[PDB]
């Protein structure tokens, strides 16, 4: 007996993801593939923005990721942030960002 | 001692899976966590949304894979899109041969 | 037990003053703090009627962190980091 | 009114006699108490079509649709 | 046969409406809505329905009877519905093909009044 | 012999039926009839799924007039909430009364 | 092909006469025809996205309307 995940080579629930579709009142009927593409994209997104992230706390010489690692890594990430363009992180903050005309003259 | 709390369930563990698959060495904070807990229910619910409306606008009783996919390519942008397709494709081809 | 004060003036000058700083805004007319809580107050009006309805659709008497997250993601303004 | 379980239990309990038991003098019984609905035909094969099934009832001989039943299950 | 009646009355005609309580109903079960559907919720939403659909032609029909037409056409209902704060507000996110806007010339456009 | 236009539904046939309440003298143009038409498509699917996300929420497999209002209350503003609930009781109160 | 020219400058002002605007800078008729251009992209894209997923080669009303639905700027009176 071997999880729907081990055999697809995932680790998100490949089998928790089926019962959520069933259970969601998406379609009266859901194909055996679909909990398996689904949990793939899931992972496969959720991987991305752990890069990243880790990355943005890396770099601030933390060892974990915190709120405004993930808004980092999402606002500075052209395709990350259009997905994510009404989402509103908690605790995240906002990317530096001083228009131009309101600094005084450089030389 | 008293009543154990309810089950809530979470994708905390499969989040922590990923994330030593990515960083290693890198851990994460209890509102992190929560964060990425949002973000898979938020894309789970659009990619569901979206495959629900597909079958429905093709007069179709199930979502398949295929359903999945389009919603896919649909919702995600450009090279976001790509991986996810491949990922999702890898991932079913894997799961049919073995069975 | 009590109902409350005016309480819309706590949303004092210098809190305006640091939010419009968060925003990149250098110089501030006098006239806008005012409008700010104007505009802040019909923002949380409109968040938490809706969140009270859910609240008063689930016939429980305190307000959860997911009523305000249901109707914020109803509003469109999608929030992370308290569940849903 | 009682239901269409309560209704054949009804006719074959009370007097027991003719082909075992079978689908005409189960009906013109049912009808006298019952009241008729155009339905009472349609919903009381039914009713049988579902209790031969379960083991409420159990039938004694016959080929496809026909036949004849009794209300103790073989064996008991 | 001592009265076990057979009738056939239509569900909207019980509400008291014209929108099809029947349709509304199956339309709920079928659209992936939730597993189980009210005997309620049908009467409730058609009325709903035709309340806001009333409403609509009620003042898209006074447009077309102010433009000298007993048809109604796009732009009555454009008309109706964006000089009516709440149902603009209603369909605020929503595009009426073949409607037009709303006449509006911003002030400072015009000329200095003669 | 030809017989093949698929048979599609409408509400066309309930908008005239109401249009001759409100403005009996008055027709209506086939291109606002499906205007009409998107109308009221519109705002079923706006209260259908705010009805099956309360339900969803509330961990209830039923959606009961009691969604239908709440949703209502939710996706219309103040005063045409206030008549479509009204209109919606009134609806309802009147067909218990029936059978 | 470079058909985005069709959309002509007096085109171009008649919607912005609708829009109540009065004047009209030379260099907008190009900034409008990108942008023209670009909500065409997202909305065809979605589109023909609905059209190769019924398995189809010729794109329908509502293969547009549910586009348009998903972005944002639902339409009216094509099948909704
Ligand atoms: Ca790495
Ligand atoms: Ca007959
Ligand atoms: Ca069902």
């Amino acid at each position: 007996a071997k999880t729907r995940s081990s055999r697809a080579g995932l680790q998100f629930p490949v089998g928790r993801v089926h019962r959520l579709l069933r259970k969601g009142n998406y379609s009266e009927r859901v194909g055996a593939g679909a909990p398996v593409y689904l949990a793939a994209v899931l992972e496969y997104l959720t991987a991305e923005i752990l890069e990243l992230a880790g990355n943005a706390a890396r770099d601030n010489k933390k060892t974990r990721i915190i709120p405004r690692h993930l808004q980092l890594a999402i606002r500075n990430d052209e395709e990350l942030n259009k997905l994510l363009g009404r989402v509103t992180i908690a605790q995240g903050g906002v990317l530096p960002n001083i228009q131009a005309v309101l600094l005084p003259k450089k030389t | 001692k008293k009543r154990k709390r309810s089950r809530k369930e979470s994708y905390s563990i499969y989040v922590y899976k990923v994330l030593k698959q990515v960083h290693p060495d890198t851990g994460i904070s209890s509102k992190a966590m929560g964060i990425m807990n949002s973000f898979v229910n938020d894309i789970f619910e659009r990619i569901a949304g979206e495959a629900s409306r597909l079958a429905h606008y093709n007069k179709r009783s199930t979502i398949t894979s295929r359903e999945i996919q389009t919603a896919v390519r649909l919702l995600l942008p450009g090279e976001l899109a790509k991986h996810a397709v491949s990922e999702g494709t890898k991932a079913v081809t894997k799961y049919t041969s073995a069975k | 037990r009590k109902v409350l004060r005016d309480n819309i003036q706590g949303i004092t000058k210098p809190a305006i003053r640091r939010l419009a700083r968060r925003g990149g805004v250098k110089r501030i007319s006098g006239l806008i703090y005012e409008e700010t809580r104007g505009v802040l107050k019909v923002f949380l009006e409109n968040v938490i009627r809706d969140a009270v309805t859910y609240t008063e659709h689930a016939k429980r008497k305190t307000v959860t962190a997911m009523d305000v997250v249901y109707a914020l993601k109803r509003q469109g303004r999608t929030l992370y980091g308290f569940g849903g | 009114h009682p239901k269409y379980s309560d209704m054949i239990v009804a006719a074959i309990q009370a007097e027991k006699n003719r082909a075992g038991s079978s689908r005409q003098s189960i009906q013109k019984y049912i009808k006298s108490h019952y009241k008729v609905g155009e339905n009472a035909d349609s919903q009381i094969k039914l009713s049988i079509k579902r209790l031969v099934t379960t083991g409420v009832l159990k039938q004694t001989k016959g080929v496809g649709a026909s036949g004849s039943f009794r209300l103790a299950k073989s064996d008991e």
